[PDB]
């Protein structure tokens, strides 16, 4: 019936600050496949964000990657936010480095 | 190489 | 080693808002390598693999023209599924397919895959034997009424042993410096102070292709299911997968565990501790 998605954000290599990166969102587990995905940068949604072609794992659940370009600091925040028939307020899940 | 699916549920 | 080619169709239904969607994505191994999406201005089946463009006009004609023909039988198929369920024309529903075919190291098929949900649940399989369903519920027993009488099953067994292979082997040729290429993950173990008394040890294998991998934290050699956190394998974007295991451990007790990963890449299982 309806699964709520798993989320996790990460970079694409080692974080390095002040050294150009990819920026992951991974949403996976979810059914049905209507999902909104946002990236934020310091709380502000990152405009020039990709994603995979909708695809599903062997439970059917579905699966998409949110990605953008990015540089990190020490100061600047960034985040995940995630919409989905299943959540009542979006989801807002922060880039941990170490995670 | 696709397969044709031509029959319905 | 062992190969597989897949192809994924999600149909979405949206009244008042359309016709349903149609999406369609092929895979090998853990490689898509095309895409087709009814919404897209100008639908047609796509390239997503470098080694898959060398295939000629005729092949993606083609291609573009089973989608176009799937997305209509994959419509009519949603609304007699309503139907079966005596659902409301008002509520959005899913029919999801994934069939393809598994390979060994020398061609040979291993076996062939055809399965069907509604919803998210499973509907009906073809069964391993290519000649039968298996049917999830008494809708699903009338499309396979449907199905003997089209003789489905005979249609599928001939694709899967014959043509599915055939481009399996094809694809795999023509993209053997990466479709059989296995990179082994890079890893190494980091080190989280909780409190005083705990702290979290992290195992991480990085950079590894296929997805396919066993990560897993032994205390003094017995194996922590139980108590180890494992996320999920999840794409780098640049063909890769990560993945990460994690244990709570006390205080001074970290050097009584260790890591252990296995991935096709690597000549042997690795053994890593943390390395302060």
């Amino acid at each position: 019936i309806q699964r709520t998605p798993k989320i996790q954000v990460y970079s694409r290599h080692p974080a390095e600050n002040g050294k150009s990166n990819f920026l992951n969102c991974y949403v996976s587990g979810f059914h049905p496949s209507d999902i909104e995905v946002d990236l934020l940068k310091n709380g502000e949604r990152i405009e020039k964000v990709e994603h995979s072609d909708l695809s599903f794992s062997k439970d059917w659940s579905f699966y998409l990657l949110y990605y953008t370009e990015f540089t990190p600091t020490e100061k600047d925040e960034y985040a995940c936010r995630v919409n989905h028939v299943t959540l009542s307020q979006p989801k807002i899940v922060k880039w941990d480095r170490d995670m | 190489n696709q397969k044709l699916i031509a029959n319905q549920f | 080693g062992s190969h597989s080619m897949r192809y994924f169709y999600t149909a979405m239904s949206r009244p008042g808002r359309g016709e349903p969607r149609f999406i369609a994505v092929g895979y090998v191994d853990d490689t898509q390598f095309v895409r087709f999406d009814s919404d897209a201005a100008s639908p047609r089946m796509a390239p997503r693999a470098p080694w898959i463009e060398q295939e000629g006009p005729e092949y993606w004609d083609r291609e573009t023209q089973i989608s176009k023909t799937n997305t209509q039988t994959y419509r009519e198929s949603l609304r007699n599924l309503r139907g079966y369920y005596n659902q409301s024309e008002a509520g959005s529903h899913t029919l999801q397919r994934m069939y393809g075919c598994d390979v060994g190291p020398d061609g040979r098929l291993l076996r062939g895959h055809d399965q069907s949900a509604y919803d998210g649940k499973d509907y009906i399989a073809l069964n391993e034997d290519l000649s039968s369903w298996t049917a999830a519920d008494t809708a699903a027993q009338i499309t396979q009424r449907k199905w003997e009488a089209a003789r489905e099953a005979e249609q599928w067994r001939a694709y899967l042993e014959g043509l599915c292979v055939e481009w399996l082997r094809r694809y795999l040729e023509n993209g053997k410096e990466t479709l059989q290429r296995a990179d082994p993950p890079k890893t190494h173990v980091t080190h989280h102070p909780i409190s005083d008394h705990e702290a979290t040890l992290r195992c991480w294998a990085l950079g590894f292709y296929p997805a396919e991998i066993t990560l897993t934290w032994q205390r003094d050699g017995e194996d922590q299911t139980q108590d180890t956190e494992l996320v999920e394998t999840r794409p780098a974007g640049d063909r890769t997968f990560q993945k990460w295991a994690a244990v709570v451990v006390p205080s001074g007790e970290e050097q009584r565990y260790t890591c252990h990963v296995q991935h096709e890449g690597l000549p042997k299982p690795l053994t890593l501790r943390w390395e302060p």
